[PDB]
């Protein structure tokens, strides 16, 4: 798993692999790591594929409940109900979830949430088998306020570098971003970033 | 483990039990009863873990007591011994379960039947005309396959039951301490006053 | 709260008496006739049934006579629903004593047991009793066959004949006009019909009203013969009640 | 066990073989794995076969409980959602591997379940013992706007990689195709080509070769 | 905090259970419905009497499906009906699918129900079901049966019957016009007369529900393949065969 | 036709009422006069506390009282009935917290008390609340000011009063709605809540009387809850008291 | 030990024309010590027999359970149980102590009434039907009882014929195993006849 | 009144709870006792009653901490369990935030649990009435509780039977007891005069009296008997 | 006797309590109707701001239960908030449990279930609201479903609730009997929320301003409430017909 969401002027974007292994076997090389907590709220996971995608369901659940009621909830809303959910079920859980969201009024937030659940809020966040691989690269690359194609090249950088060194990620790239315009899906083939 | 051994006859039933109850390196007592009497035609012997085999005992004892005085009636030994497979089946998949293992015998006055069931701590439940828990049916089963008969008497089993009781002293390691013997016949349960 | 609404059903009278006990007896008063008949060589039981129209299928419908085991019956006064549920809650206390001890239950251990329940309805829990009257007909191998009665005051009793249900006077005075120790199983099926015919509220006692049933010997193995309906107008046309 | 699911289309197809094995021993040389959760959603079980038995019939039945209740046609979503559900509950304790697919009214669908509630969507899917066997063929089989009889055809090799190459799986192959407009067609041995050869001896034993002790008639009416 | 664990339904002096004979009340005061049980099927029908012309026929369906084989009308509340289908769908799984991989027998079923009702007419701080209920079934040990349940718990079986308002009429009606010998048609047409008898507004395939118990239907099954499963033999009616079946009376 | 029927809570009379909650709120009336003030960026409450005799500590037994650190409860009636609701619309207000971590918006702080007292009116176990409740403050959205009814009816006011003088209370309170379209200053709304209180105690002249102000503002208490204490008390009681004649 | 293989025991079922065949071996022992010879593992409800291997508390316990629910059964539907319905039954009380389960092997045989076709189905400890039509085995002898049909077995034969080749499979699948053996029972189910033969066979 | 009288589940026409004002009416008919305090020190002084002269007077003064205590007027019992609950709230205090539990605190506290009882149905109000002392880390407070949940902080105060005439003496002496600092023995004697203010054909004994004083340097301590007899 | 104050029969066989719940229906002395477009589904109901102190923003009677469920309620606002409260909870549990949105009729025969459990148990009484439910189902399309405090529910093409509840309710059925069909045949949904309006001003016989009306619409996978200036936008249109 390789996963991370950036910031940039005009909101956020979560790009992640499309592969997940049971130990060496390529078990799905078309997964979609990125999941839709709210219209603009998503979540990038990694670990344990049954935990993340409860989680996300259990997130998803209490924020439509959250919407029907008070209306639309904020970035910092669905972090803090990943956080409960991960923290107060942390004896049980195996789930890294970064949760980046846009909204009118904080412009866009990236929030990780690694393994104790504890909560993080980053200007961008990496996780990830892969992540490793690509830390320094990343430290030497990332920029406040960029736009969206370069902060698309940035994050298609990085998770092809993951990719090439951690045998666990792999796939293709899919890319979630966030704006004032809505949601768009981006989608990177091998011959992209490999050629990169 | 102690010696708990029963054999029926075509008039009686007989059981013995070790005498012997030692707790560390010590034998503690010698003249140790490991018998309970269920009702005035059906005795019960139980050996296993300590403590476990009294409380067990006891708690059939008073079981079986209570329905005697509810029904004015004596139960016969295969419902007694259906009663006592249930509550050991229903034990071991409890949270600690009974690690006893009982020989019933009975006096079927209905059928004036003699009546030998053997069970062992897990449930599971025989009609045996010779059986043993632990140890003792190794040496004694071999002697009981040659010289039991169905038509045998009251005195015939006793001498089966000593010549089984002096094999067991001579091819044993441990002290069992001699064995007590009851006889159970139409006139209730009697204990052989010197073996 | 809700304390003004408590009817109090368990609940003694000034002369010492249970309000729904009497009530439910005067309801079971109305409910069809039963009546059980221990002869020497067997037992028999007859009622009457209530329900009549000509598109009812009799056939297949059984309100008055239920089987608890093998070896007992019952027939029912009074609510048919509460004594299907007190039927049902028989024969699994009948089968749980089979299984512990693998032995046919005796019949006043069930009826007791029944009994026990339907005191404990009329003395806690502040409900309404069951609105039936059951009378036992069971064989066991000590006391061999046996007729007892039970209401829904808790209390049971043994009889050698006995009718609960609609006109328990007259009936048991014909009973006890035409009883004897020494008859046998067709006499008693004779007194039973006869009984019923003559404390009917219907004009004719037809094959369609009533139902039959005997705990019959017939080898050593008792026998439980629920009447069908051809066999009910077949008994009928033999002892004269009715004509072929 | 060897089952697959590949999408066409206008449905979606499942096959699997016909052998269970009682550790190295065939225990049935023709167990139909193909499960009805729904009339027009099917799935095939691996792993616990008494698992993925009970399972099935659980959500099948509380899916035809929320169809008589909704009065409308079952969703393969909400199977998928309560076997999730039922399987991340007991945290993998309950070893069922699903393959479930199904046509509804929002169309057609193939998804794969795991033991402790994960989920995963796909065009082809394969799971099992020889699950690596016909993951190869879907792989070099495959391609977008495939017909009914293509996926039936890609299916059913398959499931005869997985019943040639793995020793898990064997004898014949089971089919389910469940079409968009259509009723779902359950072919039941699809392909025969294990069909035991004839011996070389009848074993008839003469009558009264066997001793005999005792004999007696039981009752029984 | 629930304080109501008393009975709501005791017994009177006069030796009536007083809440029971409300609810049988109230049941009288219903639409009529009815069911006729045939040679080869079984018919159940009332008429769907809607309070305001905007509202949808369809979207108020008094012949419900228990099982394939089970189909069941009522005469009274329309909710608590509701309720009791809901609870006997569930029941017929929980308790008999569930355990003997089969739907229940009719008998059965209907036992279960009554054991609702009754649990209802003596369970604590609880009035019994207003509704009287016909259910229609065909098990393969029992053939084809029609029962009817009442608010007490009781239940028997008819070869025709009816409940509600003209529940009187109905009956006389069936009784001279019921035969052993009757057929699922004939069945059906003298249905459609008794409710037309029983019946005030408009009398087509649009205002009243029918239902029937008869052959399976192999192509209302959903799938083929596994020739020992047979279509479900409960089979509501369409409007167009009913308008039909009234042209042609 | 019948009778008996405001005799247990939750029970519907002919008409289709629960006269236990109208009992309950002719309880209310009974109860001492309090109001609240919506101003532009924020909210005041105001109450007279009755001096039942001058053995009574001033500044003491407070009745407004803080719900999490923005919101701003007081009620009329059965005070043990509004410190009871309180307690659970604190508990509500924790709860939301930490599941949400931003404190709990006043709408949703206000339908959380709304439906514990229509539960309160739904089983004749439990009698209705003896307090008409006037709460409020500021959120992300701006101030708000409800008003809660022993029904469990709630709105949003301008201005909300509730006790013996609340008529004239209201009266006073919409002439400001009628005077000031723009708005008042929360400085200026202190000061006009002080001038109502004064006003509404002249239906309950028998026993002196104390006055009790907080308020809840961005730009003069920065969001907090905040009670009226020191120099601006004696500015806005000296307002009231020349007002007065 | 192993809890399947502390009593011992074989069990097998075939089918024929017409006609079913379930068998049984007599040993109960406590490991290598046999203590009886007497323990019959077929047991009969109404017109479908049920041979149960394994531990024999969980046998005789299962014996006693579905007499219960079958005894229940006759007296709410007025009629016998078939054998497929009675095969549901088993698989869903196995399945009812998933996490603790009851060690057995249970193999269900018999004749539906109605259709007449001959019936047999085998379970494993947790209730996963297995319906072969040649045949079922259970026991400590499996791969010996499995070897011996999978040798013997032809279908359409007469019941005679299934009784020796039954016979014969059962006893040379005994005769390789230490825990079974010390006599053997063989039931012949036709539709309205059901025989009981005992067989002689070496007692070690 | 008449039909609204059987429960605390129900109000009156007019709104009222007759249960509670039953339950006030007991307090009216218990002993008069009687509290004062200063910025120094606060007294509470109270008439025990015996039913006849054979009977012992029953102590009406209950220690809940070292800090706090209180006197009750009406059904023991009920005073009983409500000072045990006031002696758990304040040991939860001293064990938990190694802090001594605020009298404002503890009345709001009192308020709650005699509220959990009059809008619940079933049980009762509490048939007592409580004068609470303390000094805490913000000086001598004294409060007066009811079964009703209404505690108000005073100088001064009474209840029980014929209470008016000892609160209106304290209603007359506030700018006289509110500056007794540095003294505990005037503010106990003055005490006694209200007590004795408030008294009908009786006559203050060694036996009838009993005193609690708390305030600073000075735990919460109990006189009876032979101890108040200087006071006499 | 005590019939009349606990959900038991009568002897006449009614139920009292359930009776005197639909008359509380009636208590806010408001009138709403809701209607069927082409492809979309419009409730307009009598928004009553009488006290000049209140907020009117916080003043309503619709609630958005889902985003694509609307319920307008006819009766007291706590009862009525109660019930939108329960109803955005099953909502959110259903497509929590089952994978897609609660529909419209699924929802009111889940209030329904629970209106009729209150109709049969003691402990809890009748909510006097009557709930009409309103959106457009995937399957079934414009859907409105009416539930009442007896538990009973039932769709309609058109229906009314209130005061003058049978005025409306004749005056709709006069409309559909002339044209003949089951939906107002307009493309566009404020042209159908003109029409709901302008028949609510035939029915009741009085005119309204923008403070007067609150409007519902629920289209294709959105339920959204119509501001105050889009209402009058609407009344302007209606002012400039025939
Ligand atoms: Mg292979
Ligand atoms: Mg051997």
């Amino acid at each position: 798993t390789s996963i991370m969401a950036v910031t940039f002027k005009d909101g956020v974007i979560l790009g992640a692999d499309s592969r997940t292994t049971t130990g060496a076997y390529i078990a799905n090389r078309v997964t979609d790591k990125l999941t839709r907590v709210h219209d603009k709220i998503w979540c990038c996971r990694s670990g344990s594929a049954a935990d993340t995608q409860a989680i996300a369901d259990i997130v998803q659940y209490h924020l439509e409940l959250y919407t029907s009621q008070y209306g639309t909830p904020s970035t910092e809303t669905a972090a803090s109900v990943f956080k409960e959910l991960c923290y107060e079920n942390k004896d049980n859980l195996t789930a890294g979830i970064i949760v980046a969201g846009y909204d009118d009024k904080n412009k866009g937030e990236v929030y990780t949430i690694p393994l104790g659940g504890s909560v993080h809020k980053l200007p961008y966040a990496i996780a990830g088998s892969g992540s490793t691989f690509i830390y320094g690269y990343c430290d030497k690359n990332f920029r406040e306020n960029m736009s969206k194609e370069e902060t698309v090249d940035f994050i298609k950088h990085s998770l092809s570098q993951a990719i090439k060194w951690d045998g666990s990620s792999g796939g293709v790239i899919r890319m979630v971003v966030l704006t004032a315009a809505g949601v768009e899906r981006l989608i990177f083939y091998p011959d992209e970033y490999e050629q990169l | 483990m102690d010696i708990i051994l029963g054999i029926r006859v075509q008039d009686s039933v007989i059981l013995a039990s070790s005498k012997a109850v030692t707790r560390g390196i010590s034998v503690l007592k010698d003249s140790d009863d490991k018998t309970r009497q269920l009702s005035p035609h059906t005795l019960m012997s139980f050996a296993g873990e300590a403590g476990d085999t009294v409380q067990f005992a006891e708690y059939i004892q008073a079981n079986i007591q209570l329905y005697s005085i509810r029904e004015d009636y004596e139960l016969s030994p295969q419902a007694v011994s259906s009663f006592v497979r249930q509550e050991l089946a229903k034990s071991i998949r409890s949270r600690r379960p009974y690690q006893v293992n009982v020989l019933i015998g009975g006096y079927d006055k209905k059928k004036n039947k003699p009546e030998l069931y053997q069970i062992d701590y897990l449930g599971t439940k025989v009609e045996l005309p010779y059986g043993a828990h632990g140890y003792s049916g190794f040496y004694t089963f071999s002697l009981l396959d040659h010289h039991y008969r169905p038509d045998m008497t009251t005195e015939e089993g006793l001498d089966l039951l000593k010549l089984c009781v002096q094999e067991l002293e001579k091819r044993m390691p441990m002290d069992f301490k001699g064995v007590i013997v009851k006889i159970v016949d139409k006139d209730g349960i009697r204990q052989v006053d010197d073996f | 709260g809700s304390r003004r609404y408590d009817s109090r059903t368990t609940i003694f009278s000034p002369e010492g008496r249970l309000y729904q006990v009497e009530y439910a007896l005067e309801s079971i008063s109305h409910a069809g006739t039963a009546i059980g008949i221990m002869a020497s060589d067997g037992i028999v039981l007859a009622a009457e049934r209530k329900v009549t129209s000509t598109l009812l299928e009799q056939d297949t419908s059984t309100e008055k006579l239920y089987k608890l085991n093998d070896k007992i019956a019952v027939a029912v006064a009074g609510l048919t629903a509460d004594a299907e549920i007190l039927i049902n809650t028989a024969r699994i206390h009948a089968q749980n004593y089979l299984k512990t001890y693998n032995e046919d239950i005796p019949v006043e251990i069930l009826v007791r047991r029944l009994s026990d329940i339907k005191q404990g309805y009329t003395q806690h829990g502040g409900l309404r009793p069951f609105g039936v009257s059951f009378i036992y007909a069971g064989y066991d191998d000590r006391y061999g066959y046996q007729l007892y009665t039970s209401n829904p005051s808790g209390n049971y009793t043994g009889w050698k004949a006995i009718s609960v249900g609609a006109n328990t006077s007259a009936a048991q005075t014909l009973l006890q006009m035409d009883y004897k120790d020494d008859m046998k199983v067709d006499d008693a099926i004779e007194l039973a019909l006869k009984t019923l015919s003559k404390t009917t509220d219907s004009s004719a006692l037809t094959y369609d009203r009533l139902e039959f049933a005997t705990i019959r010997k017939g080898d050593g193995e008792v026998y439980q013969k629920i009447f069908k309906p051809q066999e009910i107008k077949d008994i009928l046309v033999k002892t004269g009640i009715t004509k072929k | 066990t060897t089952i697959v699911g590949v999408k066409f289309n206008n449905g979606v197809v499942i096959a699997a073989d016909t052998r269970s094995t009682q550790g190295p021993i065939v225990a049935d040389k023709n167990c139909a794995k193909l499960h009805r959760i729904s009339p027009k959603i099917w799935c095939a079980g691996a792993g616990t076969a008494a698992d993925t038995e009970a399972v099935t019939q659980l959500i099948g039945s509380n899916i035809e409980l929320h169809s008589l209740y909704t009065s409308r046609e079952p969703r393969v979503v909400s199977a998928l959602q309560m076997l999730k559900q039922h399987l991340f509950k007991y945290q993998g304790h309950i070893g069922a591997y699903l393959i479930v697919a199904g046509v509804d009214p929002t169309g057609s669908h193939l998804f794969s379940i795991h033991a402790h509630g994960s989920t995963d969507v796909g065009y082809y899917l394969s799971l099992g013992s020889g699950s690596l066997a016909a993951m190869a063929v879907l792989e070099s089989h495959w391609k977008q706007d495939l017909t009914k009889e293509e996926a039936i055809k890609l299916a059913s090799d398959a499931i005869q990689a997985g019943i040639w190459n793995d020793l898990g799986s064997g004898s014949n192959v089971d089919v389910c195709v469940m079409e968009i407009g259509k009723d779902a067609e359950y072919l039941r041995n699809y392909l025969t080509p294990n069909v035991r050869e004839e011996k070389q001896k009848s074993y008839k034993f003469p009558r009264g070769t066997t001793a005999v002790l005792k004999e007696s008639i039981v009752n029984i009416c | 905090t629930d304080r109501y664990s008393f009975s709501l339904t005791t017994f009177s002096p006069s030796g009536k259970l007083g809440q029971i004979d409300y609810a049988l009340t109230a049941v009288k005061q219903g639409v009529t419905s009815l069911g006729i049980k045939a040679t080869n099927g079984v018919v159940i029908a009332t008429e769907k009497k809607s309070s305001s012309p905007l509202a949808m026929s369809e979207t108020l369906s008094k012949v419900s499906l228990l099982t394939p084989d089970i189909g069941a009308v009522y005469s009274g509340m329309g909710p608590d009906y509701r309720v009791l289908v809901d609870k006997s769908r569930k029941v017929a799984h929980t308790s008999y699918k569930r355990i003997y991989g089969e739907y229940p027998p009719t008998k059965l079923l209907v036992s279960e129900v009554a054991k609702i009702m009754q649990e209802a007419t003596q369970s604590g701080g609880v009035r019994p079901f207003g509704v009287s209920l016909l259910i229609a079934g065909h098990d393969e040990f029992n053939g084809f049966s029609l029962y009817q349940v009442d608010p007490s718990g009781s239940y028997f079986p008819w070869k025709a019957t009816a409940i509600g308002k003209g529940s009187v009429a109905a009956k006389t009606f069936l009784e001279k016009r019921w035969n052993d010998e009757l057929e699922l048609e004939d069945a059906i047409h003298i249905a459609l007369l008794t409710l037309k008898e029983s019946v005030e507004g408009e009398f087509n395939g649009d205002t009243i529900e029918l239902a029937i118990i008869g052959d399976e239907n192999p192509d209302l099954l959903g799938y083929t393949g596994i020739p020992t499963d047979k279509g479900p033999r409960f089979r509501k009616l369409t409007s167009q065969e009913i308008n039909d079946r009234l042209e042609a009376l | 036709i019948g009778t008996g029927y405001d005799l247990s809570n939750s029970v519907f009379s002919p008409d289709g009422r629960n006269f236990q909650v109208e009992y309950a709120v002719k309880a209310v009336e009974n109860g001492t006069t309090s109001i609240g003030i919506k101003c532009n960026d924020g909210v005041v409450f105001a109450v007279e506390k009755l001096i039942t005799s001058k053995l009574l500590v001033p500044q003491k037994n407070v009745k407004i009282q803080v719900v999490d650190r923005h919101i701003g409860c007081v009620y009329s009636g059965l005070i043990p009935d509004g410190r009871h609701l309180v307690n659970r619309g604190r508990e509500e207000a924790a709860s939301f917290k930490k599941l949400y971590k931003t404190p709990i918006p006043i709408p949703a702080f206000a339908d959380r008390l709304g439906q514990y007292v229509q539960a309160h009116t739904l089983y004749n176990s439990v009698r209705p609340f003896g307090v008409s409740t006037i709460f409020g403050g500021v959120d992300k959205n701006g101030a708000h000011l409800y008003m809660l009814e022993p029904s469990g009816s709630y709105w949003g006011y301008k201005g909300a009063a509730t006790g013996k003088g609340r008529q004239s209370a209201k009266a006073e309170l919409e002439k400001l709605v009628d005077h000031h379209p723009e708005g008042l200053s929360a400085r200026e709304a202190v000061k006009q809540a002080a001038k109502i209180i004064y006003l509404a105690h002249e239906d309950n002249k028998e026993k002196d009387f104390e006055l009790e102000i907080s308020w809840c503002s961005l730009s003069e208490t920065n969001g907090l809850h905040k009670f009226v204490k020191g120099d601006l008390l004696q500015e806005a009681i000296d307002f009231a008291q020349k007002e007065i004649n | 030990s192993d809890p399947s293989s502390i009593n011992g025991g074989i069990v097998v079922a075939m089918t024929g024309k017409d006609c079913v065949a379930i068998a049984c071996d007599l040993r109960l022992g406590s490991q290598s010590l046999g203590v009886s010879n007497k323990f019959e593992k077929i047991f009969h409800y109404g017109h479908v027999f049920l041979g149960i291997t394994g531990l024999a508390t969980d046998v005789t316990t299962l014996n006693e359970m579905f007499r219960y629910k079958t005894n229940l059964y006759k007296l709410k539907e007025e009629r016998a149980i078939e054998p497929e319905t009675f095969t549901q039954l088993v698989s869903s009380s196995l399945y009812e102590r998933r996490f603790g389960p009851y060690f057995v092997g249970p193999v269900v045989a018999g004749i539906n009434s109605k259709s007449g076709k001959p019936f047999i189905a085998g379970f494993d400890l947790i209730g996963c039907i297995d319906e072969a039509k040649d045949f079922i085995v259970s026991g400590t002898a499996s791969d010996q009882l499995f070897g011996m049909c999978e040798s013997l077995y032809e279908p359409n034969l007469e019941p005679e014929d299934l009784f020796e080749t039954i016979s014969q499979a059962l006893l040379n699948a005994a005769d390789r195993d230490a825990l079974s053996g010390w006599g053997a029972v063989v039931y012949i189910i036709k539709k309205d006849e059901v025989v009981k033969r005992y067989l002689k066979m070496r007692q070690d | 009144r008449n039909n609204y009288d059987g429960d605390t589940v129900t109000f009156s026409p007019t709104g009222r709870l007759f249960q509670v004002e039953y339950a006030l009416e007991a307090i009216k008919q218990g002993s008069v006792t009687v509290g004062l305090r200063s910025n120094t020190h606060a007294v509470l002084v109270a008439l025990k009653r015996n039913a006849d002269e054979l009977s012992s007077y029953q102590k009406k003064i209950i220690k809940c901490d070292e800090h706090m205590g209180l006197s009750l007027a009406g059904l023991a019992p009920d005073a009983r369990v409500l000072s045990n609950y006031l002696r758990q709230q304040c040991n939860y205090s001293s064990l938990v935030f190694n802090r001594k539990l605020a009298v404002e605190r503890a009345g709001h506290l009192l308020c709650d649990k005699a509220q959990k009882n009059t809008q619940s149905y079933g049980g009762r109000p509490y048939g007592v009435g409580l004068l609470i002392i303390g000094y805490d880390k913000s000086g001598a407070h004294l409060l007066e509780f009811q079964p009703s949940g209404n505690v108000t902080e005073l100088y001064g105060t009474a209840i029980g039977a014929r209470s008016q005439g000892a609160k209106t003496y304290l209603e007359r002496t506030l700018d006289t007891f509110i500056k007794i600092d540095g003294n505990p023995d005037e503010l106990i004697k003055a005490g006694v005069e209200a007590i004795s203010q408030s008294l009908r054909d009786e006559s203050l004994t060694v036996d009838n009296l009993s005193i609690a004083i708390v305030g600073k340097d000075t735990p919460f301590t109990i006189y009876d008997g032979e101890a108040v007899a200087k006071y006499i | 006797g005590y019939d009349r104050h606990i959900t038991i029969f009568s002897p006449e066989g009614r139920l009292y309590q359930v009776e005197y719940a639909f008359k509380a229906t009636n208590q806010t002395n408001i009138n709403s109707l809701a209607v069927r477009g082409k492809d979309c589904t419009v409730v307009i109901s009598q928004k009553k701001v009488p006290d000049k102190l209140l907020d009117p923003t916080t003043v309503s009677y619709i609630f958005c239960i889902s985003r694509t469920i609307g319920m307008v309620v006819n009766g007291p606002i706590p009862d009525a908030r109660n019930a939108a409260l329960r109803a955005k909870a099953e909502a959110a549990e259903f497509r929590y449990k089952y994978g897609y949105d609660m529909p419209c009729d699924v929802l009111a025969k889940r209030m329904a279930n629970l209106s009729q459990i209150y109709t049969q148990r003691a402990y809890m009484r009748p909510l006097g609201v009557i709930l009409t439910f309103v959106s457009v189902d995937e399957e079934l399309g414009p859907s409105i479903y009416k539930t009442d405090p007896a538990g009973y529910y039932v769709g309609y093409k058109a229906t009314a609730t209130g005061p003058k509840q049978q005025e409306i309710t004749t005056n709709l059925e006069n409309h559909f009997k002339k044209s003949k069909i089951d939906h107002i045949n307009e493309e566009s949904w404020e042209k159908v929320v003109e029409f709901a309006i302008t028949h609510m001003i035939d029915a009741l016989g009085t005119e309204f301003s923008k403070n007067d009306l609150e409007v519902g619409v629920a289209t294709k996978d959105k339920f959204f409430t119509l501001s105050a200036e889009n209402i009058e936008e609407r009344l302007v249109a209606i002012a400039e017909q025939d």
